[PDB]
């Protein structure tokens, strides 16, 4: 009985609330002072169904400028974050766009978790307020879902960084499809 | 789908892209190295495919190292129905593959009867040889299965490069070669 060891990549928009994301999860804390553009290796202890894992952090950048070095990640992934905003309906607008057509080129088979970020800005006043002026609205968790399972993502999930509320039951389904799996070859 | 290829930027590049960002100068550092190496190398230089097999007698190798052509000239026998995987070893020099990929194309008396590719990845240069194995797949079995056949197997990545090309032959027996 030794502790399972399982690789979690996050990515998704610049500025979507990775990073956050992130830090939160890992260190119980969000951070109101200082916010990485990308966050170093942590690896965090996590236990689901009865198993012990050991959770291997990586964070992305997600500009443009980095659509050459942000793959150099990706090999060994066994469970991928892809994120967007709630209060952003054009991040969303790049899963199938941006982020789906990258994780499904580089990592295969890799089961995928739709995250929608910063859902306490959703019911928020001041965020409706400005996304009214594009004839915009927060993201409904039907447009979510129905993203997710166009994707075919192993799952739908949202959460507040900021409150730390969804955060965890993120991260246990994120694990729960990195500790699984007809015939395969050259038939 | 559909992907599209990043777009064409040098190592030297990126360190200097928010050169004054600490988080962000660690992530480079974290991904690429600590990389120097002849200038008349090739970037990447895949140098063996070995058949994993815990079943097999033995590890059987495909060095990609020396002349290409003696693969016409023999063949190499896979017992039916064992369960394989497949390492990939090879090495990179100076700047970074974009999604290496390894292209397979089974052919039966110039009949194309199977194609598989599997995506070896990104990988920035450095001295270690790099290894990639493909995940747990098993040979067919049956009297049709079994037989000899023809293999072109070739290395690509997102910037249309043939890093590699060659062909050689595949048999399929009841049991193993000894
Ligand atoms: N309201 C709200 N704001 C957030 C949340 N998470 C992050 N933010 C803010 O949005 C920005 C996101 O930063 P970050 O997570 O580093 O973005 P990324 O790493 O580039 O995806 C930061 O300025 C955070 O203060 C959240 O759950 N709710
Ligand atoms: C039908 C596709 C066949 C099973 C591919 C067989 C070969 C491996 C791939 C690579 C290793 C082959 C040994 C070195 C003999
Ligand atoms: O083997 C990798 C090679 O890929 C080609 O596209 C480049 O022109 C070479 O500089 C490089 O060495
Ligand atoms: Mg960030």
């Amino acid at each position: 009985m030794a502790a399972i060891r399982k690789k979690l990549v996050i990515v998704g928009d610049g500025a979507c609330g990775k990073t956050c994301l992130l830090i939160v999860f890992s260190k119980d804390q969000f951070p109101e002072v200082y916010v990485p553009t990308v966050f170093e290796n942590y690896v965090a202890d996590i236990e689901v169904d009865g198993k012990q894992v050991e959770l291997a952090l990586w964070d992305t950048a997600g500009q443009e400028d980095y659509d050459r070095l942000r793959p150099l990640s990706y090999p060994d992934t066994d469970v991928i974050l892809m994120c967007f905003s709630i209060d952003s309906p054009d991040s969303l607008e790049n899963i199938p766009e941006k982020w789906t057509p990258e994780v499904k080129h580089f990592c295969p088979n890799v089961p995928i978790i739709l995250v929608g970020n910063k859902k306490d800005l959703r019911n928020d006043e001041h965020t409706r307020r400005e996304l009214a002026k594009m004839k915009q609205e927060p993201v409904k968790p039907e447009e979510g879902r129905d993203m997710a399972n166009r994707i075919g993502a192993f799952g739908y999930m949202e959460c507040s960084a900021k409150t730390k509320d969804g955060v965890r039951e993120v991260f246990e389904m994120a694990t729960r499809a990195a500790l699984q799996a007809k015939k395969s070859g050259c038939l | 789908v559909n992907y599209k290829p990043p777009a064409q930027k040098s190592i030297q590049e990126i360190q200097e892209l928010d050169k004054d960002d600490e988080s962000l100068r660690k992530y480079k550092e974290a991904l690429l190295g600590r990389v120097s190496a002849d200038p008349n190398v090739p970037n990447v230089v895949v140098t063996r495919l070995t058949l994993v097999c815990s079943t097999a007698p033995g590890p059987l190798e495909l060095d990609l190292t020396g002349d290409l052509e003696s693969f016409k000239k023999q063949s190499f026998v896979l017992k039916e129905g064992v369960e394989y995987r497949i390492k990939i070893s090879f090495r990179v020099n100076r700047e970074i593959v974009s999604g290496m990929k390894y292209i397979q194309h089974t052919y039966r008396k110039g009949v194309k009867i199977d194609k598989t590719d599997y995506m070896v990845g990104s990988y920035g240069p450095r001295a270690e040889e790099y290894e990639f194995l493909t995940p747990m797949e098993e040979a067919p079995k049956g009297m049709l299965a079994r037989g000899s056949y023809n293999i072109k197997s070739r290395f690509t990545d997102d910037d249309r490069t043939d890093h590699l090309s060659w062909e050689w032959n595949l048999t399929i027996k009841k049991e193993w070669k000894d």
